[PDB]
């Protein structure tokens, strides 16, 4: 069902955005990283308290 | 003549089954699912790297092993396709049990004179890192998906 | 008719495989009284729950079949028509297949350390894995 | 079936970033922190055997 061995390296995925070297506007990262952005937005929650 | 062909098919059949049985026990087969990488890596890095996953994760007995392999196998395919796995992958009761039994299987002689079985429920409650190096920092075990 | 043939085939290989394995373990090996000292020292040691040929034969299927028949044949001969000495010592060949099997199961312990270059064999440090040779005679051996 | 012995025992071969005449202990620390930490145990000066 599958046949080559795992890698000891632990290679982090590599990316190549469409963004310019000096891009700083948060909402420019949105269309290319929707899942992280979605998560980033969860910081907007401001009602939950711990001990 | 004719039955010699039959015999020749017989040996092939069992040889193939046996090979497949063994192959479906080892690290390269198990890690053909990206979800099993953390456990693959930690295994290859550990003292137990040169034994198979099912040397710990399946019963050693031939009769008990065949069904266990097909049940866990079936259940794992299902989880990787139609089901929705969580943020935490934890060994269920049953697998904690077949593993600890296999601890006993290979390290009996070290423990013959000592009630190490009665102290903690499982060996790994002391030998903590045999459980896939759980204590080591996240970055030594895991990355994001591609 | 060929279904009968198939049914004979599976039996044949099942038997051969079982017999292959059985001829690897402590009770088969110790069916010769000359092999008792090694039998006892094995069953007493850390390695009691692995077979003799897990150390004494190659792990490779193609290399193992001939090794088993040659050593086997030679051991039957020595136990019948030949006269063994007072000392039973491993020959060069078997020192070699054993040390290779040391490497086979304890690689990870040794990955970062030139332990292979210091002494010729592992057992030049792990002296008692050699059937407890250091312990007093009475803990290994009795008369026939 | 296949072997599971996917890591084979080999004698370690090393290639450091260090120049051929390096003598400074502290230059060895970054590439070999384990042997170094062990070397540092020689700073212990309070234990007597018999
Ligand atoms: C090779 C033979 C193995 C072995 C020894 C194991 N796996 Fe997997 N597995 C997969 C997924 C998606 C899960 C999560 C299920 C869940 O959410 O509960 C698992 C889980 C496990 C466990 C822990 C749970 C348990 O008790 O069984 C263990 C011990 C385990 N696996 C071992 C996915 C896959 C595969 C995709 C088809 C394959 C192939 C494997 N795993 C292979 C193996
Ligand atoms: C079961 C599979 C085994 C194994 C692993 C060994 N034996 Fe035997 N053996 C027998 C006799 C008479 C001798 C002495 C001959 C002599 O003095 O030269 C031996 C010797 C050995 C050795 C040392 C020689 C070597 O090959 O290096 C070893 C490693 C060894 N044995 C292992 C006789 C018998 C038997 C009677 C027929 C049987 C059965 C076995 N041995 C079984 C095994
Ligand atoms: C690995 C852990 C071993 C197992 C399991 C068994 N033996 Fe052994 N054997 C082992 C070593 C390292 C040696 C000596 C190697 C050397 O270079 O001297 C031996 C030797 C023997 C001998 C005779 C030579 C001797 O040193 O006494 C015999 C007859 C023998 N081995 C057979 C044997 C049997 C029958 C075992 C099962 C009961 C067995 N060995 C287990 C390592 C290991
Ligand atoms: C030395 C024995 C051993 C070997 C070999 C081994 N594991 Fe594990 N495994 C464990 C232990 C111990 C646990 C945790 C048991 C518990 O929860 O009590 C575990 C748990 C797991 C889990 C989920 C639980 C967790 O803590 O992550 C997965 C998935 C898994 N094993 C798969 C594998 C795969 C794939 C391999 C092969 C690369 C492998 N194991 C090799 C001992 C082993
Ligand atoms: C096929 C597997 C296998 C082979 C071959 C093997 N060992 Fe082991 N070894 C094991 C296992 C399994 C244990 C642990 C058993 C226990 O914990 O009681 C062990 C334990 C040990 C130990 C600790 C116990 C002791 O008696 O010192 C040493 C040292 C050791 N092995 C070295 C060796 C050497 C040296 C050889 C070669 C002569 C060898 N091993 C051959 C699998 C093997
Ligand atoms: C079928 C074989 C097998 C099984 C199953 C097995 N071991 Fe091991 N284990 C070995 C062998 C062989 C070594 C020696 C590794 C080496 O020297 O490279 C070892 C090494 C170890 C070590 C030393 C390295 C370390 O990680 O600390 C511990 C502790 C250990 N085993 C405990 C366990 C526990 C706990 C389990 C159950 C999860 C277990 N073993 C299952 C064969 C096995
Ligand atoms: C009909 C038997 C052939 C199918 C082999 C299945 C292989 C298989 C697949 C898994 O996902 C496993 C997960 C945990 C433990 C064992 C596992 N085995 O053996
Ligand atoms: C079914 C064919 C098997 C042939 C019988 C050989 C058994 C046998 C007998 C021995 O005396 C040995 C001595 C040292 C190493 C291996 C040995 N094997 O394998």
């Amino acid at each position: 069902a599958g046949c080559s061995d795992v890698s000891t390296e632990l290679k982090t995925p590599v990316y190549k955005t469409k963004l310019t070297a000096e891009e700083i506007r948060n909402s420019a990262f949105k269309p290319e990283f929707p899942k992280q952005y979605a998560s980033y937005e969860r910081n907007d929650e401001t009602t939950v308290m711990t001990e | 003549k004719l039955v010699l062909g039959g015999a020749t098919l017989g040996v092939v059949a069992l040889a193939t089954v046996a090979f497949g049985m063994k192959y479906t026990d080892q690290r390269p087969f198990c890690t053909s699912c990206h979800i099993m990488n953390p456990v693959g890596v930690t295994h290859k890095l550990s003292g137990h790297a040169n034994i198979s996953c099912n040397d710990c994760h399946a019963p050693h007995n031939l009769l008990a092993k065949l069904p266990f392999k097909a049940i866990a196998g079936a259940r794992d395919v299902y989880m990787n396709t139609l089901g929705h796995p969580g943020d935490l992958i934890l060994a269920g009761m049953e697998t904690k049990e077949v593993v600890n039994a296999n601890c006993k299987a290979c390290h009996t002689m070290t423990n013959v004179e000592v009630a190490s079985m009665e102290a903690k429920k499982y060996c790994t409650d002391c030998h903590r890192n045999v459980q896939h190096m759980r204590m080591k920092p996240i970055s030594t075990r895991e990355v994001a998906d591609e």
